[PDB]
């Protein structure tokens, strides 16, 4: 009846903030390449600013007892309170750990918290202690529960540095309760069916034109535009898109018809949106509101709606099939359907029309893990090298 | 009996005195200099 968090389950570690009279909700994030340090991603402003949960998703690899872990150091199971957990970052593949090297920022004894490639040593492991009086050591782990994590290596609670001007996750003896929310379950997933957070190509027609931005001419303003294009773009990185659900918890559930979501161009890092001029334009993360960036999949071109669904906590029905299913995109608020302009490689523009053409079906193709990783690396590297170039120019 | 005491002391950092609390504590060296200055000062050394 009640679920229990188990190993091989992808989870996001969430914390709450009460800064300046206001209740803010935050999640732990860390980029794989580049900075190994961990920052906090805002989730309460999901309506105004989309969260980036790809770097916030973690996988619970092993849960071992303290004595068994000590013996191992000397050398698919449910979580139980009082055990040692091995957190693996989903995107990077590295492991959360205490760095033992600190910024020396306002805390005498602080150890910074980051990601580590090697699994050897006790720095990567963390002990889960239930905080609530109702929870006792040895109880089943609740889906909605608050946990205090103690480092195996340093015996330092993972806490949020409230005093610092910028909120930082740090390992110290001061304790902060953390809430874990399931993001997806790998085992229950069905192959060939769309899930939340999956990188994919939008394919149109038998010519297999892919919805993509212009090529690498280095002009951001015209890169912001979108159009249908065919050829080698289907195996190029610009055609990569990622689907983020509007919900945070259970964001890996099977996408269903009529479910609002967001589309993000992986290479550019920007989100698809509709402007008042009824034109598609990629917009920035900061200004990417829920209203403008909302898009949904509907089974049939017919305008009559099936109402609304009730959101369920779990994988759900495998209602969207890769390749076989044919989908039509509709903006949630305006209700318009984006269609090819058709006015004439092909370079046919994408426009917003509530009638549209007859052949507006869009097939779905799943991208590979290596390609998704490469696109994310490309975005994260071009950002840093643009910052470097701007600094040198200044 | 030593490990438990150390663990409890680090669990409650207020036991270390204001210099070693870690919340902007000057440090042991500065604290003892301040205490010396208090020692020369009659007003703060005695109730007066």
């Amino acid at each position: 009846e009640i679920q229990f968090l188990r190993t091989d389950d992808e989870v996001v570690l969430q914390c709450t903030a009460t800064i300046h009279k206001e209740q803010q909700k935050l999640c732990l994030a860390a980029e794989g390449f580049g900075n190994r340090l961990c920052f906090l991603e805002s989730t309460s402003n999901s309506k105004n600013v989309p969260p980036d949960l790809s770097i916030c998703t973690f996988v619970l690899e092993q849960s071992l007892s303290v004595r068994a872990l000590q013996e191992m150091l000397a050398n698919h199971r449910t979580l139980l309170y009082g055990h040692a957990i091995l957190l693996r970052h989903s995107y990077s593949g590295m492991y959360l750990c205490c760095l033992s090297t600190s910024r020396s920022s306002t805390d005498k004894l602080a150890f910074d918290v980051g990601l580590q490639e090697d699994t050897t040593g006790e720095a990567c492991w963390w002990t889960i202690h239930p905080a609530s009086k109702q929870r006792s050591e040895g109880e089943k782990v609740r889906v909605g529960d608050d946990l205090i994590l103690v480092s195996v290596s340093s015996e330092r609670y993972l806490h949020l540095s409230y005093g610092n001007g910028s909120l930082h996750v740090d390992a110290a003896f001061q304790q902060t309760l953390w809430s874990v929310a399931p993001i997806s379950s790998g085992s229950e997933a069905a192959q060939g069916y769309l899930i939340g957070g999956d990188v994919l190509r939008l394919l149109h027609g038998h010519m297999d034109e892919c919805l993509t931005v212009p090529s690498g001419e280095h002009g951001e303003e015209q890169r912001r535009t979108v159009h249908y294009e065919g050829g080698a773009v289907s195996v190029h990185a610009r055609s990569l898109w990622r689907l983020e659900t509007l919900r945070v918890a259970w964001s890996g559930s099977h996408i269903r018809w009529g479910q609002p979501f967001r589309l993000r161009h992986v290479t550019t890092g920007k989100y698809l949106s509709l402007m008042e001029d009824k034109n598609l334009l990629l917009m920035d993360k900061e200004k990417a509101d829920v209203k403008s960036t909302a898009f949904t999949f509907r089974s049939s071109k017919e305008k009559l709606d099936v109402g609304v669904r009730k959101e369920v906590d779990g994988m759900g029905t495998s209602e969207i099939k890769y390749g076989d299913s044919v989908c039509y995109i509709q903006h949630v608020d305006t209700g318009l359907w984006l269609t090819y302009q058709s006015v004439d490689s092909i370079q046919r523009k994408a426009i917003m029309h509530h009638e549209g053409h007859m052949d507006d079906g869009i097939s779905l193709s799943r991208s590979q893990h290596e390609e998704s990783r490469t696109a994310r690396v490309i975005w994260s590297t071009v950002f840093l090298f643009n910052r470097f170039i701007r600094g040198l120019d200044a | 009996n030593a490990n438990v005491v150390v663990r409890l002391l680090i669990r409650r950092p207020e036991c270390f005195g204001p210099a070693l609390r870690g919340e902007g504590g000057n440090g042991l060296l500065a604290a003892m200099e301040e205490a010396i200055k208090i020692a020369e000062d009659p007003s703060r050394d005695g109730p007066s």
